[PDB]
DNA sequence: GGAGGGGGGTGCTCTTAAAGGGGCAGGTCGC
DNA sequence: GCGACCTGCCCCTTTAAGAGCACCCCCCTCC
């Protein structure tokens, strides 16, 4: 039942992503340009607006302590699956990531931004967060920290 | 020429309509259609069991080299060795003149790979086209042979001899060889836990040339229209064609310089493909991993939107004129590229580590998720 | 010169002589390792010969080595022998060190065998009988100094055992870099005297504690300004300023394996890795049949 | 299968329609339709400016060798001179087995004409023909690697190295390099006015190999049928197989102790080809004329049915492995050819002074009626 | 007196530095007669230089030698110090023979310049003294005896100048097969009578109307049995046995090119093309200032 | 019968920021 | 003069949370 693979791209203005189906096209189109609306998450106090009604779902696990996800190894609990994948690799022992100049590996790329310190690489980036001026290098990366710092909520 | 930025085939009086690539029949696979036949083929031409020979009773040094490339044969006299290559590429680029500086580069690549940064004599094969017109011929063969005899004069050599053939598709090779004494190679087998691989081209030469001849098909093209536009498609192949024709000699004395313990040229097969290959001949228990993929710009893209017709991610792209493939220790690789970046003996050019040499039983291998370090279209 | 080249090639030439006579008359088929189908015969003249060749045959005159007289060789004259075979090829163009490239060290090993079981002999009427082996010849025939990775690892152990009284492979064994430790010691009533020396802590065995003599517990190595090149400090901080950083500074081992690959001009020649029990054995016992050492070592346990 | 006298397709798995030759387009003019150009391009990529150099002020021998073929290049130690050489030719005989070794000994007759007797390492070139289906390449392939290394271990040497590649048509091939002192070798440049040529081997094999292949087809059969019967195809057939098989190193070593002058190699030009070409390198005002043509047996009749394709009465018959063209003093040849034709080991085989040497223009020529003289076939 | 090859090495070694500087110092683009693209630089070792290399210098050295420390040398020891650089060479594995062989035709040209303008150096007592060169220095060394074509022919030539008193040039091409005749003459010793001479017309003066001179009016070479490769008879049956047979009993000529090709087992080493007038002079101009001949010259003019 | 559209909810890979433990480096009191 | 103790600040790593795509599941459908 899976389509045949194909690529389409939506025409809207500033908008240049490209989704790997003609199926997606109108998903994309009602969740990021059209489906425009305002939530407020239901905990008294928590204040964060969202304009999706999926990620209030994931929301209130935040502000709740329902932890489901438990090590194999340790027994550790954890509020994600992602998390708990993530956390595994310290007992397999893994080390993924690599700084392609030193050779400094590592197990996430919070580390690694931290190891580009070192190797002077912001001047090459381009991009910059307009509120306290992150200077990150790409796009995605700006919605990131205007999620995670600078809340555009309430 | 070098020096002219292109090459217009109005400017020789030939019909507009040619293209040099249009002789070779390419494919997503390329030369190398099938890799396990044509592994096999070649091990079979390298097959020799008397060599054993009891060990000579001892640990008597390995005849057939990296025991896939540049064999060393130690000679009568002299104590010195025998350090020969060949390779043969066929046209993927509509430069002539690149593209027999690309293949004399490709030919000489496989003694840079043992840090031979000198090579006595280089002959030479020059295929010539049935299906093309004689006018023609006359007008390209002199293209190829003069950028064949630059690039082996920028490797401080000279062509002297070859054979023309005649063949249904132009075939350009050579045979680079050298007599040198045992204090002037590597011999590929001293890798040990905790070393670094450094790459010295970025990968994705195959990808962005056969791109190029989809550039004039509107059927080809249009199924990648959306991923990658004309403008950085013909940035990628002229640096793909730039970088194809460059020496690893500077790759090589640094190779020296920087203790090096293994190293191999990245032609044809794969990167997975000839790190498995290199990971055989180790007498260590070691095993290569590749964390990172260094790719030219908008290229990984296409890899995925063209199907499993070239494969960058897994490191099945068969690539020309590759790169070496070196192994260090860390501290070394820290300073190896940073000085091949910034060389005032002659022009910068890039390295990359890729990844690790982890204990295990002589194999490589590709991390699940591998990233995509995309390299700068030279800016 | 105190090394004579011309002996080590007679040596060569009578027994490969011999070696070839008997193979000759076995006629038993047997294919040299060279690329061209050849039939496997000694070169009578040692520059021609090949390197797996070089190994195969210098293996066997550790066992197979007579002298004109037919007696065969002493462990002593035979080490002597293998120098003047390796001054030889070394004026002759060749490069290979037949003592410490890879390539020859089954003949290290099997040399090793050889003097293992090496005691000094003094039934000449003197009480003592000294070696042929020498200091001096050693340094003509370039395995001490700076020249390799390999030669500068040995001429640091030779200097260590010299000075340091340094005789078991254990001792050797239990020395660390952070251990040895190196003073101004600058004294001013000399002005810009610039002393120099390395100093070691003694394993010596004795209820006391503390400090009862300086001297008398700790050995030093003293500046020769003779010869530079054979100046034990100026060859120890050589060592350093060739080695990684990450070493310096730890507490576990001295010397440092050779790497495989080096340039005149590499900024570091050894690894990490120490060198293991077998290959420091070799190399010690060597060093223990040089005449200087021997002497050195006979006159600090008598007194 | 090296015991075994000849190839039987259906006893391999293999359906009897299976040729070898039918993966290479066999034309009457050879490999190589023109000889000229060709000449003209292998001249161009032989041809270096800065090679001259005054002739260093000093009595300098050519770095090119014979200046056509088995270049010569000066080493940096123990005045030591590279000798090698590389040919690459196509399947021309059905036996899988029996044609490695026509493809080893095409690569040394090259080296054999300069004199060297001992070659030290030789790689080679396979090229699998893309249109072979892949059952019939496991079965078809490793029988030309192992006579290829028959011949190699036959000539005293090991073939150590090698190169695979994918084309349309079956590339054999391979480069034999030998490191020898100058007193090994003889450089052809010294022929001089009272000297005669002899030739090692019957001319014009390509003649039986197009005849073979015409047997099965009626549509050009027919006509030859009239001329020479069937059966004088087959054995005619062997011969040719069986000679282009043979080395030339019982030649090559006789040619020191019989004061040669100079030699070359009858492989692909004609032997008028290649005699314009010996007698341009003749420091001397010498020319050659070739008063006899010693052709195959009964294959002179079928050469006049179709004059145009072979051209052999003429010369200028391309041939795949052919023998020495010598230059030795008439006295001497006579011991030459005795001695070749009755060795004390055995094996021999015949040889004919095909011409005289007289002052000339330093170009060769046939005189307008040569005889032709019919070498009994050996049965 | 014997030969020195370290002093020819020293030599070479010498010229090889001040070229070197010459080269630098003019900072031209010059590139080496090799493969590599190498600048032309005159290697210090004589055994690592290129047969083109090795003749270029050579050539330049009879001019720039300078050996005496700011004094040329004269033309007589220039052929030791070359006789002496190809006794290194030989016993240093090269195969060149820097006075016979056809690649160094450039050199010897150059060297018969230098010594055809002969000038003695007298002293107030007498033009006594003697070359440095000698019939041993050149036995020691490849240049006269059997072992090359052109070695054998530089010895013919040599015997004929030192017994049949062939003193130029043209007294030489005078001589053919024919005239020379071998002579089984009866020894002193009766019971042994297989040496024989071979004899050359010489003081034939005029034979007018049958001037009567002595039956014995030439010049012998009897046997020398002290050493068999040294004999004038042995060589001379061995040149005739290796000379091409349709030259025998010819009155045209004597010497014979070499063939350029040559084996050990070859049957025939020689060509019927006659040597050279210019060849002629080049090997007697070598071959005259030899100290023994010399003498041999000097008792003629004496008697 | 049916493949295609609509609607909904969800896991996975990537990214960033926040929290936190370890370690280097000050100032103060005691010996 | 030297050390122990408390505390502050930075470094590097791990956990927590958002963004968006690819995917599945269910339902409906008019042709
Ligand atoms: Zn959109
Ligand atoms: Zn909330
Ligand atoms: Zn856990
Ligand atoms: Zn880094
Ligand atoms: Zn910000």
């Amino acid at each position: 039942k899976k389509p045949p693979i194909q690529y389409v791209r939506c025409e809207m203005e500033g908008c240049g992503t490209v989704l790997a189906h003609p199926r997606y096209l109108q998903h994309h189109i009602k969740y990021q340009h059209l489906l425009k609306k305002k939530y407020v998450c239901p905990h008294p106090s928590c204040g964060r607006l969202f304009r999706l009604q999926k990620q209030l779902l994931r929301h209130a696990k935040h502000h709740t302590d329902q932890r489901d996800y438990i090590c194999e190894y340790c027994a550790r609990a954890f509020k994600s699956s992602h998390n708990l994948a993530v956390h595994r690799m310290i007992h397999t022992g893994e080390k993924p990531l690599q700084c392609e100049i030193c050779g400094f590996t590592c197990r996430q790329k919070a580390s690694l931004n931290w190891h580009m310190k070192k190797h002077d690489a912001d001047s090459f980036y381009q991009f910059s967060c307009n509120i306290c001026g992150k200077k990150f290098e790409k796009k995605d990366s700006v919605v990131a920290h205007k999620a995670k710092s600078h809340p555009e909520v309430l | 020429m070098s020096t002219r930025e292109s090459f217009n085939p109005e400017s020789y009086e030939l019909d507009k309509s040619f293209r040099l690539t249009r002789f070779t029949e390419l494919k997503g696979t390329g030369c190398k259609v099938p890799q396990d036949v044509l592994q096999k083929l070649l091990e079979s031409l390298q097959e020799n069991h008397f060599q054993e020979d009891e060990q000579f009773l001892g640990a008597v040094m390995p005849r057939l080299g990296i025991g896939m490339d540049t064999c060393v044969i130690p000679l009568r006299h002299g104590g010195l060795s025998l350090v020969q290559t060949t390779d043969y590429i066929y046209p993927i680029v509509d430069d002539p003149y690149m593209m027999g500086r690309i293949a004399c580069a490709n030919v000489l690549s496989d003694l840079y790979a043992m840090g031979v940064t000198e090579c006595d004599n280089m002959l030479m094969l020059l295929g010539v086209s049935n299906k093309m017109t004689d006018r023609e011929r006359d007008k390209v063969m002199p293209l190829i042979i003069q950028g064949f005899k630059d690039a082996a004069e920028e490797a401080g050599t000279s062509v002297t001899g070859g054979q023309t053939v005649l063949n249904p598709w132009i075939v350009l090779g050579g045979v680079a060889t050298t007599v040198c004494q045992p204090n002037e190679f590597i011999m590929p087998d001293n890798a040990v836990p905790g070393d670094v691989l450094v790459l010295t081209k970025p990968l994705g030469t195959q990808v962005a040339v056969a791109v190029h001849q989809w550039l004039d098909i509107p059927e080809k093209w249009n199924k990648i229209k959306l991923v990658v536009t004309q403008e950085d498609v013909e940035l990628a192949y002229q640096e793909a064609m730039m970088n194809m024709a460059r020496l690893n000699r500077t790759a090589a004395g640094l190779m020296h310089t920087f203790n090096a313990h293994a190293a191999t040229d990245i032609t044809g097969f794969g990167i997975l493909g000839h790190a498995q290959n290199l990971a055989k001949q180790q007498r260590n228990e070691v095993s290569f991993v590749i964390h990172n993929l260094p790719v030219l710009a908008k290229m990984a893209a296409v890899s995925k939107a063209c199907g499993n017709m070239f494969g960058l991610m897994h490191g099945t792209c068969p690539e020309t004129s590759g790169g070496l493939l070196i192994c260090l220790p860390r501290e070394q690789a820290a300073r190896f590229c940073a000085e091949i970046k910034s060389p005032k003996y002659g022009e910068g050019h890039q390295a990359w580590i890729i990844g690790i040499v982890e204990k295990g039983n002589r194999t490589a291998r590709i991390i699940d998720k591998p990233r995509i370090i995309e390299v700068a279209p030279q800016v | 010169n105190s090394l004579k080249p011309e002996e080590g090639l007679e040596v060569w030439k009578n027994w490969a002589q011999t070696k070839n006579a008997e193979l000759e008359k076995d006629a038993q088929n047997r294919l040299a390792p060279i690329g061209r189908r050849q039939l496997l015969r000694f070169q009578e003249d040692l520059i021609s010969s090949a390197v797996a060749e070089l190994n195969y045959g210098l293996c066997l005159m550790t066992r197979e080595a007579r002298n004109g007289e037919g007696e065969p060789y002493d462990p002593d004259v035979l080490y002597y022998i293998f120098l003047c075979i390796q001054k030889y090829l070394f004026e002759n163009g060749r490069v290979d060190d037949i003592f410490s490239d890879l390539y020859y060290v089954r003949f290290t090993e099997w040399l090793h065998e050889v003097l293992k079981d090496v005691q000094p002999r003094v039934t000449p009427l003197g009480y003592v009988l000294p070696s042929h082996v020498t200091e001096e010849m050693l340094w003509e025939c370039k395995q001490l100094g700076a020249h390799s990775p390999s030669t500068l690892l040995t001429t640091l152990m030779f200097f260590n055992t010299k000075y340091f009284l340094l005789k078991t492979v254990d001792q050797h064994m239990k020395l660390a870099f952070s251990k040895v430790l190196r003073q101004t010691k600058k004294n001013p009533s000399n002005p810009k005297d610039k002393s120099t020396s390395i100093r070691y802590l003694k394993a010596l065995g004795i209820h006391q504690t503390g400090q009862k003599v300086t001297d008398d517990m700790y050995a030093e190595q003293t500046e020769n300004p003779e010869n530079p090149l054979r100046c034990p400090i100026k060859l120890y901080d050589f060592y350093l300023f060739k080695c990684p950083q990450s070493v310096k500074g730890r507490n576990d081992t001295f010397y440092l394996t050779p790497e495989p690959v080096v340039a005149p001009n590499s900024p570091i020649w050894y690894s990490v890795q120490p060198i293991s029990r077998e290959q420091m054995g070799q190399m010690l016992t060597r060093i223990l049949v040089i005449r200087e050492i021997q002497e050195a070592i006979a006159v600090a346990n008598a007194s």
